[PDB]
């Protein structure tokens, strides 16, 4: 039972750490889309 | 019709009689002979002038 309750917590880390990747993944996304639109290159 | 001596035009010309006398502004007197200047005239519409 212990082992199988250690597996399980290394499953939340990886799961926490994905959704984390994917926030960051989204905002470089939307910087880059947000730049390929802006105005900010002529001022 | 003919000038001899010497070249001229050789169109036609509209030409205006108005209250000075007779006026005629030959279209082929136009040249492509500008002056550039390097400002920049406002729109009155800050949000386009942002765009250039």
């Amino acid at each position: 039972l212990e082992a199988e309750l250690q597996a399980e917590e290394i499953a939340l880390k990886a799961l926490v750490e994905s959704e984390s990747a994917h926030e960051r993944q989204r905002l470089a996304d939307a910087d880059t889309l947000a730049r390929s639109r802006g105005n900010e290159r002529f001022a | 019709v003919k000038y001899r001596g010497t070249a001229h035009g050789t169109n036609e010309y509209p030409f205006l009689i108005d209250t000075d006398g007779f006026s005629v502004l030959p279209v082929s007197a136009l040249g492509l002979l500008h002056q550039v200047h390097e400002e920049r005239i406002a729109s009155g519409v800050p949000d386009l002038d942002a765009m250039m």
